[PDB]
């Protein structure tokens, strides 16, 4: 509600109580920093794989 | 009568040439469609 002295999150964050305890995975922590790879994966269908 | 025979020979040869040309054109069109819908463009 109020954290005096610096910035912070202001939205309502759904949290969970589990065996570990408090767990909070805010949706505002996701970032678009994804290392890409040049390898290819095999679907298992030869025709579909060759189509691309 | 011999003139008639020569005319008929010309007609036969025209028949063969044009028919073979139709064969060739059909093959070419089939190949064009085969590329247009083919996966060989990538491998």
């Amino acid at each position: 509600v109020k954290y005096r002295g610096t910035a912070h999150g202001t939205n309502e964050y759904p949290f969970l109580i589990d065996t570990d305890g408090f767990s909070v995975l805010p949706v505002s922590a996701l970032g678009l920093l994804h290392q890409v790879h040049e390898e290819r994966i095999a679907s298992g269908v030869p025709d579909l794989d060759a189509m691309m | 009568l011999e003139a008639e025979l020569q005319a008929e020979e010309i007609a036969l040869k025209a028949l063969v040439e044009s028919e073979s040309a139709h064969e060739r054109q059909r093959l070419a069109d089939a190949d064009t469609l085969a590329r247009s819908r083919g996966n060989e463009r990538f491998a």
